[PDB]
Formats: structure tokens, C-alpha cells, sequence
RNA sequence: CCGA
């Protein structure tokens, strides 16, 4: 409920439902992290997992 | 709001909820056999009425206490036996309506202690330059401290309070967590697994055996019970409500506030924060920040002392239940109240926090209750007090006054709460702020009371910014404080603003007008001298004030305040009666000539008359240093800043005789004398009229029992209580034997032991109360009767008395002149006091000239101004323009045009009283508010010819009360050695101290007019020789004479 | 027996300790009976001893105080600084 | 004239100027800044003798 | 004294040469041989948790409100999810009542 | 605790 402003805003959402047949070894859910502004991405460094 | 609200709220919290938690953590107790159970019903605890009230407890040297009864219930495990009985548990002294306590006939305050708050704190210590290493510290409210470490290699080391360093994985597996949730809980597991290999990974049973190998036959069940008793048990580890709150706040948890023990999730989160601090995320904490420091008032300290006493009491009850094999007891037999009474009496008698009260004037009484001290048990040591703990922090702005502090060795340790400050429910100090929206100060509702939430978040402006009324903040730059830095921003970016320009200062500093034109050290001196003024006979309000005087007089407690609407029906000097209308007569008692702690008067006078309406909150009676419902510490007198003929040379003071004959600066001081008729082995001491070696007319004021009467005049050496004691040795020398052989002279069996007036201390006897055990009283043991005598005296102003203003301008009166010799004004009015003008620009207190000029304008107008400090927000040179405009308007009166001269504004022409000639230059005259301090010359003059001596050293005693001598210390010996003066130094060390034969020989040679003989070895050197011999050292003096060595005998 | 023979500078005999304990029990029982107004006359009655003897026992039961104890809440004063040599 | 700059109780130098004298009167910010140097003088008098 | 400029972005080195040191305890320290300038090319930086992973590559324009990062919430041996009255992400929880 |  309390979020960081510099990191971003997240979605609470579940891709599976109550009583859903999920296979083992797969994903449960995921979130996004919001982008306040638009533009082109610079950044990503070498060798980082 | 009230100013002593912290004391009132803390004692109300103790009486409502604080004691119930102790009585609920107390119950239930059990025996080792498991057959008896005793539990205390704490919610229905009862308070008896006090045996005596405030004044009858003050004059009897007793406490103002209540009896506290907690009803118990004995349930039985063999049968249905329910035994319920009210049980006395101890004596609790009650807080009075002024917020004080009465312990052994003296008023006492419990000052507020500032300590480190419970919670987790991180710091960054480092090597020579080395590695940035981080350390944690988990502080509970009560219990062991959990600390964490990182070295240069990066090992996470945990330690307990005094032990050596062991590994955090060993601690975590000693708890019982799986290794799954440990590294599944962490954010960066690669940093922690680096420490996993070098330290190793133990099993749950393997970890329990190696803490016992370090904390202390290594066993795992013993170590499991050990760690369960250290951190996870109640009544041996309390994290506290504030500790749970701050630990949830720092580590971002939503753990329930009812849990007051430490959990392994908390240690996992602290390990996570410490690891994440090595990757540059998170914030290290400050130890002097006021968000990490809380205030402990009288509720918490009573709760802790009652916890210790209840631990002793339940140990006693468990031992008494385990020893007794026979059952069917009463609940009043198992409870021994003496450890709880002993703990409460120890807390209220012999604590650093329990202080003898400053009761000089209402301002000192109000300031002592708002003191914030950092010393005491659980606080600080004065030897461990560095410079950083005495520095001023930016978080102190608005909360702790930067000016008011002691000048002695405890400078920066004992602080003062500011004016608008307030302590919240968790113990942190908060200050009110107005909201600011779109550049406009809001001022629509109550303020916010930010509890140091304004450093990292808000931009806060002071309350002296210029602002047009019902409008925005004018100017494009607003001074703000932000992230503990001063800066300037636009008014549309300001979040909060202060509510008052005097929010930064305390009450006594807010008493000072034109504070911004004085130096801060002089403001400190002015506050300190304002707390030292004596209440005068006819108090008078200042012609220039600030506006807090009425609230200070209301919240001191020296003012009878009305409560209901009504009509006053009867007023005399001792009683005000009023029927209320909106058990139909309220009687307000008025105290008459009582004694304070500092031997000053506590007198009240009525203000209302018979037959007028009274609003609730109306002042009915005013106190000793209070008139008109406002604080009145001194008088308004006519100054002239000019030098006299060397009589105001170096801060000396010249005054006139009008301040003597007009009863200005006349005060009342009441001294108290006590004598006990003790029980001696040789016989009982009796208080009688028949005293040996006492003449005829030395017994006129004594009654038939040998005690003085009320209203008698006594001087130095007069007998107050005649007492004798049965001496029984009767070893007479031959001189006395021959003199009693010649002239009769039957030697009596008793000797004189009467109570006499000391040197000085003349006055009138006003109260001769006598306490006797067969009258209904009960005494200290071994004393038959106790007589208490109160002697009052009116002290006029004198040469040698101390005098001060509100701007740190102290001085000693050195000359009292007649009014025909004092300088006079061009209307013929003489000057009351001449102050030296050279003490102003070197000491840099310019506000006294502003105050005297404004007071003289108000004297010539008759208006009694009131000016709040920092008044330069309304314009440039606002104080100067106000003062000179009011002086011009006072000079526009039809008869008084000599008051102001436009050629030289603050000055006028002054004539000489002796010659009639005017002085060559115009002189600043005015009306200043001067004060009379407790430092009078009668309490300072002392002299000794020969008195008592010390036990072992046989040197003269010290102190005025025991006729002691002055100490000739080592620096005085160096000063005499830097001269010649070997004979002065030799007689100062031998025949004036600890050489008894030299003492007797010197006194006999001076009395018979002969030469003083040569002294011998002093007594303390022989004591040192015997002490060095008793240490086991063969030390001896030797003497050489004609090829011979011999050991000398110094004991002779 | 070691408590009653040592641990006190001016030592008291064993019968004095048992008399002090008996006086404590008697005062607590007569305070349970008579709830208010404690009475040394009935304390001396229930112990069958003289009241000045009871005062002697209560006077001998006091503990001594050291001459090196500080008077105030500081280290500037000492109890031996106020004792005059006889 | 002007008061200029104050000093910390340890000898450190503050960052802000005081552009007023005692005749014109200091502000609240300047009074806190002057209180820093007053605490310097008091603590040093109490501790270096 | 530390130079603390208040602007987030990517660091660029102009006329700056580093120097790596070895010390007693193992200190990795960067020294300037000759003093130069340090430039920061401005841009808003978003700190992601270490359990997350970005989707957008090293050069791609982002639209309004588009996805920036999504992580893998992967726990094993679970087939059917059943919840009653909480958020409480859980297991199949085949519990019995006799 | 305060005073110099
Ligand atoms: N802890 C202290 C405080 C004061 N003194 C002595 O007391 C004197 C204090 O002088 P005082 O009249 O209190 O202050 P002034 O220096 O005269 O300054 P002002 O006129 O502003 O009061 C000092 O010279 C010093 O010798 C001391 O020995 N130790």
C-alpha cells in the first residue's frame, strides 16, 4: 500500500483464479512497474543477471 | 493549553492505566507444589483519604500520601475455598494541584528525563580509511541489547551485550528457523552466503550447544531455556509500545502492537537491512536526532520502580508459599508490603530525578517543572558527556530552547521545553504548525503538531516572515529549513509555517522584551536572573511586557482562579465566599505569610470586592510575585545612564534613598528553626525555663514551659527554646576544684543546650508550633518532643545586595544617596538609579535602552505597553520607529514638551543635585524594570576566630553553618611562595590549622601580648606517616648529628 | 549463625535478633487485630516488656552509616566533613 | 555593521551569514545561528578551564 | 568532504583516469591520477527490486503507461488454488475434518 | 542544583 516514488507503481493482479487448473513448474502471477513519463531507454549494463 | 500539562498528563496516566499494567503483569503467582494460586484484582484498587493535607503535612515534616488497597482472592486447588480480602499494598504520595509532590515536609518535582528511544539503529564506523562497515543495535525498553557487525571481509557477526562476536547464522539456527526461510526472506542472498561458508552451517541442535559455549558441560536444553529466558520471555524482556512502534516503522512491518517480545522475523528483517546497507540502500540513523529521543516523565519511572518492588514482593510470597506445608492461609498473611514501600520511598527520596524544588518565585516554580534533563539512571554520565551531546541539533528547533541552559559543568545537559512544545503519547516532542496552501497561510483550523516529521518531508518557515493580512506570503523568497539545512524557496513551495515568533524559546526567555536586539548569552543571563528574583512587598506590573505574563501567572498556581459564574458575597484577608449560579457557597481559602523552600514569602491578597459578577477564569486573588493577575517580579524605577563619582565603576550601582523609605524592594523572609528533646543514655533531655548561667531578663519572652511566644522580637543570641541535658562525667581540674572550694559554687548536674538565634537573623516570631507524642503526634524515634519556630523579617534594600534587569545586566548596590544629592530632571524630579553606560556596548545588550525609552514613554502616557519579540517582521527599524514615535506623542502633551528633543532623540538635559549645574552632554533617561535577587549580603558575610575542628585531620571545618574557616588552597600557597613570605605561609599551615599545641600557644601568646613560639609538626603529616606505615612501607624520619644516624619519633 | 555473628560492625547477640523478629510478628498481628491507631502501649503489653526496653531494642536495631557517603547528588560533599572532633 | 559568521562548539564553521546588527535586530533564523555560537562560548568556558 | 550533486543520470568521464589500489585488508579504491571532470547525462532512474527483471531492451522507445518490468513468481508442486476469505496466497491445502 |  505504501510505495516508493522513484521506483514506481505496481499492479496487484493474479493471472490464476480460485479453482484454476495450473500445471506445476509454471508462473503464478506477475506485476508491472509503472512508467510516469515516456522516452527512449538508455542504461542496461553488461554481465548483469 | 496548560504549561505543566506533561506532569499532569503523566500522573493521570499512571493513576488511570499505568499501575493496572503492573498489577496485571503481577498476577497470577503459584507455588512449586502447584496447589495454591494468588491473583491480584488490580482494576478495583482503592485509595484512602490522606491523613493530613498540604500545609499540615508541610509543618509536620511528613508526606502527602494515600494508602493503596488492592483486593486479592485466594483460590484453592484442593477444595472450593474462595477467600477475598482487601490487602494494603503500600503508600503512594499524591501529586498536588500545582503538579508537585510533598516528601518529608518539602515540595519536590520529578523532572523529565530524555533518553534514547527503543528500536533498531544503524551506524557507519570505519578504519584508518579502510572499508565502509555498518553496525546495528536493537535497543529494547528493558532487557538485553542485540547488536550486529560487519567487518572488512563482510562477516555478519551478532553479539549479546558483553559477549564476544559469534555468527548470525548460528543465532538464527539457535532460534529454530529453517534455512529455507532465512535465505528466502533475504533480498540479497549472495552477500549472506559468503558468511555461510567461513562460519559454517550448524543444525538446530548443533547451534544450541555453541551459544552456551560462548555465553557461559555444554547442553542444548539449557541453552534453549537460556535463549527463551533472554529474548522470548515476558517479565525479562520488554520491547515496549514505543519499541514495537519504531521497529515496525523502520523495518516496514505490520506486526501487531500487542506483541512486546522479539520475534525471529524481526531479526531477519534487521539482518536484511544491515546487508542492504552494504549495497547503498537504506538510511543510517542519528543518535542526537529528536525523532530517536523520547521523554520519560513521572508515570514511567513510578511504573519501573513499582515493577522492581513487585518482583521482590512476589519472590517473598513464593518463598512463603513454598516453605509453608500447611495450607488454608489468609491473603493478608502472604503479602508483605515493605519492599514496595521501600522502593517508592527510595524513588521519591534518593533519585537524581527527584529534585528539591526551586520555589523562589512563580517563574522559577513554572520553569523547574518543564526541565528536560539528560542525566539520571538510564540516561547519561557527566564524565561520559562529550561535546556532541552538548551541541545544538537542528531537530531542537521549536522543541527545546537553545538559550536556557545551566552555566556550570552541566551546560547543554539539562534543557528546557519550549513554549508551544508538547509531548505525544509515545514520548516524542511535537510543535504546532499552520498549513500553507498556494502561498497563503491557512489559519482556519487547529494546527498540525508535527513530531519531527518535517525534516525529510516538509519545507517549514519561521513565524516572522512578512505576510499581508488575509492574504499570501509577500516576497519571492521565503526562508525555510529542509533536510536539516537552512535554505530559501518560493512561497508556493512552502508546506508549513510556525504559529508564533516565540516558538523557539522558553517561558522565561519569552518574558524578555526586545530580545532580538540583545546577545544570546545576555538573554540566558536575563532568564537566569528572572528565575532568582525575590517577591517584593508591593509588586508592580512592568510598563513594557511581552504578553505571556498572564498565562505564566495562571499556570504557576499562585493565583486563585474562579471556576463558576457567580456573585461574590464576602471578602476578607483570609476568605473569599461566592454563591454560584448559571452546596451553594464556594469558600476559597487565602494563604497568609507562608514559607517557601528558599525562605521567601507565599502570600495572597484578594482582588474582588463584595457584590459583583464573576466570570469563570477571573482572577480572584493574586500571589506574592503577582499583581493584577499578571507576573510582577520587580518595580519600574527612573534610570539615568551616566557615571557618578566612581560609585558605579565596574558594574556597581548607585541608587537613592527613595527606594529605602518608600518601601520599594522590601521583601519578607521567613526562617524556620527546629529543636528535638532527644533521649540520652544518661537521662532524658527536658525543655525547661530553668537554665544555668543565664540571667534575669533573658527569660522575658519565654513562656512557662521555656518556649518563646508569638509576636516577640528576637535578635542574635536570644533564647528560642531552653533545653538542658544531664551531663554526668564530673572530672574537674584543680583550678575549678579550688574555685569551688572558695566561693561556694555548687556545680549542677545539667548543662546548657538551648536553641539560640544565629549571628544576625533578627526578626519577629510568628509560629511556635510544638509537637509532643502524647498529644496525638508521632515523632522520629528517640525524641520526646519537637518544637518548630518560624521567624519572619522585613529586609530593606542595602549596600551589597544584588540587582538586575531582564537583559543580563546584574550589579551590586554600592552607595545609597539622598534625593537632594541625586541628579534631577528639568521638571525637578530626581533620578532613582544611575547605571554605568559602559556596561551596555561591551556586553552587547542594546534592548535595555529600547525597554527604558518605551517604559518612559508609557510613564508619560499612562498606557502600559505590550510588545512581542521579533517585531522587525512588520518593517525595517520597527522598534526604533515605535519608540521614537511614542516618545513624540508623549511629548505632544500640553505640559510635557521637555520629554523628547528632536536634535538628540533618546537624551534630555540632566542637572546636578549638588551644584545645580547641568551636565555638559544630554543623558539617556528612562523607566527600567529592575529586580532584587536572592543573593543578599547578610547570607554572604561570614567570619571565624576559632570554632570546631575535623575528626582525623584536626583542621578547621568548612561551611557557614558550622563556623568554618576559609580554605587556603594550593594556588594560594603558590602565590605566597612567589612572594617571599615564608613566615606567613608557615603560620598559615601550622598555628592556624592542625597543630594543637601551636594553636594553644599562639592564642595564649596573643592574649598575654608576648611572642608567638615556634610551631611543631602538623597533625595531618603524622596521619600520613601512620597511613603509609599501615600500607606496609617502612618510612621513617632520621636525624644526623656528629657522625650518627638515629630514627626520630614524630609522635613525641 | 554466621549472619547473627558477623555482617554488622557493632554486632548484636542472637537473642536480640530473635526478639526483633518476635516484635515484628507481634506488631503485625496486633495491627491485623486493631486496624487503626497503632499503640506502643499494647505492643509492650503483648510482648510483656517495658516500653523503654522496647525503645532500647528499636534503637539498637538501627544500621550504621559510613563517613564516606555523599550528601547531595554529586561528589562534592561527604558525611565526615560535618562531624566535629570531640 | 554586521555580525558575519559564527562558530560551532567544536570549532567548525557555519554556512550562513548574519546580515544584520543588534540595532536593526536579528530574525528568528539569525537568532538560532547566533545561539550556536553562544553554546560554543558557554561549553568551552565550562570545559577547557 | 563528499561532493553531493542533486541530479540523477548516467555518469560520463571527461579527462579522468582511474587508479586501483591494494591495501592491508583488501580495499578496492579508485584514485584520480590527475583531476578532471565528471559529467552526468540527466534522466529519471527507476530502482527495481533484485527479484525482478526488465522487459524493454537497451534501446527501445516506451509508450504511455506501457510495461517496463515483470518478474517470475514461480513456486512448484501446486495444481489447484482454493481461497476462502483472504488474499493469502496458499497451497492446495487438502485438510480433513472427521 | 546555584553563584564568582
Ligand atoms: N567556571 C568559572 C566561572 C567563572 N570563574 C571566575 O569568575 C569570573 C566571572 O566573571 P563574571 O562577572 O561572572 O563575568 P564577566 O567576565 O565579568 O562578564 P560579564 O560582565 O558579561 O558578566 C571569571 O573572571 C573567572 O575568574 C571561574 O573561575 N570559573
Amino acid at each position: 500500500q505504501e510505495s516508493d516514488p522513484l521506483g514506481g507503481a505496481s499492479k496487484t493482479r493474479l493471472l490464476v483464479q480460485d479453482g484454476d487448473q495450473i500445471p506445476p513448474g509454471a508462473v503464478v502471477a506477475r506485476t508491472e512497474i509503472q512508467c510516469k513519463e515516456a522516452g527512449t531507454v538508455r542504461g542496461i549494463k553488461e554481465g548483469q543477471e | 493549553p496548560d504549561l505543566i500539562e506533561i506532569q499532569h498528563a503523566s500522573f493521570h496516566w499512571f493513576l488511570e492505566e499505568g499501575l493496572i499494567e503492573e498489577l496485571n503483569s503481577f498476577s497470577p503467582i503459584s507455588d512449586y507444589t502447584g496447589k495454591l494460586e494468588l491473583h491480584f484484582l488490580g482494576k478495583d484498587y482503592k485509595l484512602k483519604q490522606p491523613k493530613y493535607d498540604v500545609d499540615e503535612s508541610k509543618r509536620r515534616d511528613a508526606s502527602y500520601s494515600v494508602q493503596m488497597y488492592v483486593p486479592t482472592r485466594l483460590i484453592n486447588k484442593e477444595t472450593g475455598e474462595i477467600k477475598e480480602q482487601e490487602v494494603f499494598i503500600g503508600d503512594l504520595p499524591l501529586m498536588t494541584e500545582r503538579g508537585t509532590f510533598i516528601i518529608n515536609g518539602a515540595e519536590r518535582v520529578i523532572v523529565n528525563q530524555i533518553v534514547r528511544s527503543p528500536g533498531v539503529y544503524y551506524k557507519k564506523e570505519l578504519d584508518k580509511n579502510g572499508r565502509r562497515t555498518y553496525s546495528a543495535s536493537l535497543i529494547p525498553n528493558r532487557g538485553a541489547w542485540l547488536k550486529f557487525e560487519t567487518d572488512k571481509n563482510g562477516l555478519v557477526y551478532v553479539r549479546i551485550d558483553k559477549t564476544r562476536k559469534l555468527s548470525a547464522q548460528v543465532l538464527l539456527k539457535a532460534i529454530g528457523l529453517s534455512d529455507n526461510e532465512i535465505l528466502d526472506s533475504l533480498s540479497h542472498p549472495e552477500f549472506y552466503q559468503k558468511t555461510l561458508d567461513k562460519e559454517g552451517n550448524p543444525t538446530e541442535e548443533e547451534a544450541l550447544v555453541e551459544l552456551y559455549k560462548k555465553l557461559r558441560p555444554p547442553t542444548v536444553s539449557g541453552g534453549q531455556q537460556l535463549l527463551e529466558s533472554r529474548f522470548f520471555d515476558p517479565k525479562r524482556y520488554d520491547l515496549g509500545r514505543v519499541g514495537r512502534y519504531k521497529l515496525n516503522k523502520k523495518l516496514r512491518l505490520n506486526e501487531a502492537d500487542t506483541t512486546r517480545v522479539l520475534t525471529p522475523q524481526d531479526i531477519l528483517a534487521a539482518i536484511n537491512y544491515l546487508i542492504n546497507l552494504e549495497f547503498d540502500v537504506g538510511t543510517t540513523d542519528d543518535i542526537d536526532h529528536l525523532g530517536n529521543r523520547r521523554v520519560r516523565s513521572v508515570g514511567e519511572l513510578l511504573q519501573n520502580q513499582i515493577r522492581v518492588g513487585l518482583n521482590r514482593l512476589e519472590r517473598i510470597i513464593r518463598e512463603r508459599m513454598t516453605v509453608s506445608e500447611s495450607d488454608a492461609l489468609t491473603p493478608a498473611s502472604l503479602v508483605n508490603p515493605k519492599p514496595l514501600v521501600a522502593a517508592i520511598k527510595e524513588f521519591f527520596g534518593s533519585s537524581q530525578l527527584s529534585q528539591f524544588m526551586d520555589q523562589t518565585n512563580p517563574l522559577a516554580e513554572l520553569t523547574h517543572k518543564r526541565r528536560i534533563s539528560a542525566l539520571g539512571p538510564g540516561g547519561l554520565t557527566r564524565e561520559r558527556a562529550g561535546f556532541a551531546v552538548r551541541d545544538i541539533h537542528p531537530s531542537h528547533h521549536g522543541r527545546i530552547c537553545p538559550v536556557e541552559t545551566p552555566e556550570g559543568p552541566n551546560a547543554g545537559l539539562i534543557g528546557s521545553l519550549a513554549t508551544c512544545a508538547r509531548v505525544n503519547d509515545y514520548g516524542f516532542i511535537e510543535t504546532p504548525y499552520f498549513r500553507v496552501e498556494s502561498g497563503r497561510v491557512r489559519k482556519d483550523l487547529d494546527p498540525v503538531y508535527l513530531t519531527a516529521d518535517e525534516e525529510d518531508d516538509m519545507r517549514v518557515a519561521p513565524g516572522d516572515i512578512p505576510t499581508d493580512e488575509e492574504g499570501n506570503i509577500i516576497g519571492e523568497s521565503v526562508p525555510i529549513r529542509y533536510r536539516q539545512e537552512f535554505s530559501t524557496t518560493s512561497p508556493e513551495q512552502v508546506d508549513y509555517v510556525a504559529v508564533s515568533p516565540v516558538q523557539i524559546i522558553s517561558v522565561a526567555t519569552s518574558m524578555i522584551p526586545f530580545l532580538e536586539h540583545d546577545d544570546a548569552n545576555r538573554a540566558l543571563m536575563g532568564s537566569n536572573m528572572q528565575r532568582q528574583a525575590v517577591p517584593l512587598l508591593r509588586p508592580e506590573r512592568p510598563l513594557v511586557g511581552t504578553g505571556l505574563e498572564a498565562q505564566a501567572a495562571r499556570d504557576s498556581g499562585m493565583v486563585i482562579v474562579s471556576r463558576t459564574h457567580g456573585i461574590v458575597t464576602y471578602v476578607d484577608a483570609t476568605e473569599i465566599r461566592v454563591q454560584p449560579h448559571s452546596g451553594e457557597e464556594i469558600v476559597y481559602p487565602i494563604q497568609k505569610y507562608q514559607r517557601s523552600n528558599q525562605d521567601t514569602c507565599l502570600n495572597q491578597r484578594p482582588l474582588v470586592y463584595a457584590g459583583e459578577d464573576v466570570v469563570p477564569g477571573q482572577v480572584l486573588a493574586d500571589g506574592s510575585a503577582t499583581e493584577g493577575g499578571e507576573l510582577a517580579l520587580g518595580q519600574n524605577i527612573l534610570v539615568a545612564y551616566m557615571p557618578w563619582e566612581g560609585y558605579n565603576y565596574e558594574d556597581a550601582i548607585l541608587i537613592s534613598e527613595r527606594l529605602v523609605y518608600d518601601d520599594v524592594y522590601t521583601s519578607i523572609h521567613i526562617e524556620k528553626f527546629e529543636i528535638e528533646a532527644r533521649q540520652t543514655k544518661l537521662g532524658p533531655e527536658e525543655i525547661t525555663r530553668e537554665i544555668p548561667n543565664v540571667g534575669e531578663d533573658a527569660l522575658r519572652n519565654l513562656d512557662e514551659h521555656g518556649i518563646i511566644r508569638i509576636g516577640a522580637w528576637v535578635e542574635s543570641g536570644d533564647i528560642l527554646v531552653g533545653k538542658v541535658t544531664p551531663k554526668g562525667e564530673a572530672d574537674q581540674p584543680p583550678e575549678e576544684k579550688l574555685l569551688r572550694a572558695i566561693f561556694g559554687e555548687k556545680a549542677r548536674d545539667v548543662r546548657d543546650n538551648s536553641l539560640r538565634v544565629p549571628n544576625g537573623e533578627k526578626g519577629r516570631v510568628v509560629d511556635v508550633r510544638v509537637f509532643t507524642r502524647e498529644k496525638g503526634d508521632e515523632l522520629p524515634p528517640g525524641a520526646n518532643m519537637v518544637v518548630r519556630i518560624y521567624v519572619a523579617q522585613k529586609r530593606k534594600i542595602q549596600v551589597g545586595d544584588k540587582m538586575a534587569g531582564r537583559h543580563g545586566n546584574k550589579g551590586i548596590i554600592s552607595r545609597i544617596l539622598p534625593i537632594e544629592d541625586m541628579p534631577y530632571l528639568p521638571d525637578g524630579r530626581p533620578i532613582d538609579i544611575a547605571l554605568n553606560p559602559l556596561g551596555v556596548p561591551s556586553r552587547m545588550n542594546v534592548g535595555q535602552v529600547f525597554e527604558c525609552l518605551l517604559g518612559w514613554a508609557g510613564e508619560n502616557l499612562g498606557v502600559r505597553f505590550k510588545i512581542t519579540p521579533f517585531d522587525e517582521m512588520y518593517g525595517e527599524e520597527a522598534s526604533r520607529d515605535t519608540v521614537h514615535g511614542l516618545l513624540e506623542e508623549a511629548s505632544q502633551r500640553p505640559n510635557k514638551d521637555w520629554v523628547f528633543n528632536e536634535n538628540h532623540p533618546g537624551k534630555i538635559q540632566v542637572f546636578d543635585g549638588r551644584t545645580g549645574e547641568p551636565f555638559d552632554r544630554p543623558i539617556t533617561v528612562g523607566q527600567a524594570y529592575m529586580l532584587k535577587l536572592v543573593h543578599l549580603v547578610d547570607d554572604k558575610i561570614h567570619a571565624r576566630s576559632t570554632g570546631p575542628y575535623s575528626l582525623v585531620t584536626q583542621q578547621p571545618l568548612g561551611g557557614k553553618a558550622q563556623q568554618g574557616g576559609q580554605r587556603f588552597g594550593e594556588m594560594e600557597v603558590w602565590a605566597l611562595e612567589a612572594y617571599g613570605a615564608a613566615y606567613i605561609l608557615q603560620e598559615l599551615l601550622t598555628v592556624k590549622s592542625d597543630d594543637m599545641q601551636g594553636r594553644n600557644e599562639a592564642l595564649n601568646a596573643i592574649v598575654k601580648g608576648k611572642s608567638i613560639p615556634r610551631p611543631g609538626t602538623p597533625e595531618s603529616f603524622k596521619v600520613l606517616m601512620r597511613e603509609l606505615q599501615s600500607l606496609g612501607l617502612d618510612i621513617a624520619a632520621h636525624k644526623v648529628q656528629l657522625s650518627e644516624d638515629g630514627e626520630s619519633a614524630d609522635a613525641e | 549463625r554466621a549472619i547473627a555473628d558477623q555482617s554488622r560492625t557493632i554486632r548484636l547477640p542472637v537473642h536480640l535478633y530473635e526478639t526483633i523478629s518476635r516484635i515484628k510478628k507481634t506488631t503485625k498481628l496486633l495491627s491485623q487485630e486493631m486496624r487503626r491507631k497503632p499503640t506502643e502501649e499494647e505492643i509492650a503489653e503483648k510482648m510483656e516488656m517495658t516500653i523503654e526496653k522496647l525503645r532500647f531494642i528499636a534503637k539498637s536495631a538501627q544500621l550504621p552509616i559510613s563517613l564516606e557517603t555523599p550528601i547531595g547528588k554529586e561528589e562534592d560533599s561527604r558525611l565526615g566533613d560535618f562531624i566535629e572532633a570531640d | 555593521g554586521m555580525r558575519g559568521l559564527m562558530a560551532d562548539p567544536q570549532g567548525e564553521i557555519i554556512d550562513l551569514p548574519i546580515k544584520t546588527n543588534f540595532r536593526e535586530g536579528l530574525t528568528v533564523t539569525e537568532y538560532v545561528i547566533s545561539s550556536y555560537g553562544a553554546r560554543k562560548g558557554l561549553v568551552d568556558t565550562a570545559l577547557r578551564t | 568532504k563528499d561532493v553531493a550533486g542533486d541530479l540523477a543520470g548516467e555518469v560520463l568521464f571527461d579527462r579522468l583516469v582511474p587508479e586501483e589500489k591494494t591495501d592491508r585488508q583488501g580495499n578496492t579504491t579508485r584514485i584520480a591520477q590527475r583531476g578532471g571532470l565528471v559529467w552526468i547525462l540527466s534522466g529519471e532512474v527507476y530502482n527495481l527490486p533484485p527479484g525482478a527483471e526488465p522487459v524493454v531492451k537497451n534501446d527501445e522507445q516506451v509508450e504511455v503507461g506501457s510495461i517496463m518490468a515483470e518478474t517470475k513468481l514461480v513456486t512448484n508442486d501446486g495444481g489447484v488454488v482454493r481461497l476462502v476469505s483472504n488474499r493469502e496466497i496458499e497451497i492446495i491445502t487438502a485438510s480433513v475434518l472427521l
